[PDB]
């Protein structure tokens, strides 16, 4: 349930690097 | 059902995807691993970050954010199949 | 090219060597999965995300 959280690249800090990521490319 | 070497095609093609998306995913953190152990040296000195660095590092997150997308629903499929 | 390769690697195999297989790749992905967050702790809090100001 949880440790797809995991698998899947779901964590919290992750979710942040993402929207960093969009935000410094220009990116919806 | 479609088969191939007495497993259901289907099957195969969700394990090959796995793979797959493993395989690239593996060479994407071990690029940010990295990136990172740099990142770190180059803050311990008060040294700048690289524009470049910070692209290819934003793409490397993103491209990873699909990766995941792709893994799951993959995973799902993959466990929805395992009757075994 | 290399991904119908990979299909027939997998339908060649003993249902026994299949499950194994779809086992270590389930446990592969859950061992990338922590080195990967702990990747993405670990720039969080590097800022090497952040935009340039000055």
């Amino acid at each position: 349930s949880a440790w797809k959280t995991v698998a899947c690249g779901g964590t919290r800090d992750q979710l942040f690097m993402q929207e960093k990521a969009r935000q410094l490319l220009g990116r919806l | 059902m479609e088969t191939l070497g007495g497993f259901p095609v289907e099957f195969l093609i969700q394990v090959t995807r796995l793979s797959k998306i493993l395989m690239i995913k593996k060479e994407h953190i071990k690029k940010l691993r990295e990136m990172n152990t740099e990142a770190e040296k180059l803050k311990s000195y008060s040294m700048p970050i690289s524009i470049e660095f910070q692209r290819r590092y934003a793409t490397i997150v993103l491209e990873l954010e699909q990766l995941n997308k792709d893994l799951n629903k993959v995973l799902h499929k993959v466990q929805q199949y395992c009757y075994e | 090219r290399d991904d119908i390769d990979m299909l027939k690697e997998l339908g060649s195999l003993t249902t026994a060597n299949l499950m194994e297989k779809v086992r270590g790749l389930q446990n592969l992905a859950y061992q990338l999965g922590l080195d990967e967050s702990r990747e993405m702790t670990r720039g969080k809090f590097l800022n090497i995300l952040e935009k340039p100001k000055k």
